């Protein structure tokens, strides 16, 4: 933590999931199956908060 | 040592009395407010049924390594991105083992009707050996 | 026509289902189709994201702004309350 | 945000070390009076007893939020614990699946030498009946 | 200790929150603001003395 | 009495070191020290003021 404030540098993250490439192979086919959960993931993540909507952060705001 | 609904070692478990299962308390309690029911036996069960057991002595804490921690975010990266995966493929197995169980359902009912056309040829048969 | 013959199913049943986690261990033109598969859920799935997310946006930017500006106000209420 | 005795927002509140719930002062400093006592639980409680509510003391907060750290974490747990779920919703419809794939199978492979003994005794019949 | 009970605490999730920001993007940024805070804040503490 | 294991429809996963549930156990037990030492830090850091 103080040699990553100190050097002025954040470690690298996984910048994978966002880019991939068709006809790959194996680890693309990989990474094509990650990009569908994850999207199905985010629908049904995106399906909770739309149902409540702008009453769950109105609530928070008060 | 296992709660049968995730798969965890349970940091705080609880068993059903309608069906002798030790669950982890968060995973059961979202189950009984869903439908007031025991994911096992479906037998009536309720919240307040629930008897939390003690296990004191099995807490085992992981030690990694003196590991670095950068690389700890890139590990919690790719468990996230296994078990996403490990998810996906048991779920796609579980749609065509039921498609393919739907294959042999149209074979099993095509076959005993061809097996009645094979009674009648053989009644047939039986007429024509009296004669 | 149709103990010893449930146990016959039994283990039967599990060497098909040891076939099953064998063929799909194999895998991960079989997968040009499920990069199409997610490419429809890509379109399905985002464009309901978007707009979710622009519905959303619409209602909560503002509601973002009320809660950011109202932030803002403790980071000065408690520096004035230090130097006091 | 409420207070518990009378419903109002508390324009002073004061919560009390017997039974944790944030009291107004002008009505929890009433009910104390009356009996010293504490409205939810009956237990003893005394004026001094109750503690406003103050700023922590030197460390700066920031309200909860979704980047917080431990507000992360915690998300962290819903997603995981809402998709250990899932599995069981998996694993519980594949043991009805194969359970019903099993018996249908057997009744596949008991029916099957059936029709392979009618193929024999049909045919038979006509081999039999055309001869004479 | 005596708990104490409240309310409930509510945090209105981000529109744009998936496994993806949250991995990546949003717990980079909490490390991130752990670590140049305290090494700047063990900058101010040694000035003080 | 309820007797004998326990697993079934579960699949059996030893307390696993490359698993998923401690590692986020183990981020919080390493955040717990990192609240315990700002709140140490920032005392004398005012205190010193």
């Amino acid at each position: 933590v103080a040699a990553g404030k100190g050097e002025k540098l954040a470690a690298i993250d996984v910048q994978r999931y966002i880019q991939l490439k068709p006809p790959g192979t194996r680890e693309s086919l990989l990474q094509s199956a990650v990009v569908w959960e994850y999207q199905k993931s985010r629908n049904d993540n995106l399906y909770l908060l739309e149902k409540h909507g702008e009453k769950a952060f109105d609530s928070s705001l008060e | 040592m296992f709660c049968s609904i995730s798969g965890e070692t349970p940091k705080e478990p609880v068993i059903s009395r309608v069906s002798g299962n030790v669950y982890e308390k968060r995973l059961i309690e979202q189950v009984i407010r869903e439908t007031s029911k025991d994911p096992v036996t479906q037998q009536e069960c309720t919240l307040e049924d629930l008897v939390p057991v003690k296990v004191p002595d099995f807490v085992r804490p992981r030690p990694p390594s003196a590991t670095s921690l950068p690389a700890l975010l890139s590990l919690f990266q790719e468990e996230w991105d296994s078990v996403a995966l490990e998810q996906f493929e048991l779920r796609r197995n579980l749609t065509e083992t039921k498609q393919e169980l739907s294959t042999a359902l149209y074979s099993l009912d095509a076959a005993l009707r061809v097996i009645s056309r094979l009674t009648k040829e053989r009644d047939e048969a039986r007429e024509a050996l009296a004669k | 026509x149709x103990x010893x013959x449930x146990x016959x199913x039994x283990x039967x049943x599990x060497x098909x289902x040891x076939x099953x986690x064998x063929x799909x261990x194999x895998x991960x033109a079989a997968e040009k189709f499920y990069t199409n598969d997610i490419q429809r859920d890509l379109a399905k799935k985002a464009l309901e994201c978007n707009k979710l997310e622009n519905r959303v946006y619409d209602l909560v930017r503002s509601s973002y702004e009320q809660r950011n500006f109202l932030i803002k106000k403790i980071s000065h209420a408690w520096k004035a309350l230090q130097t006091e």
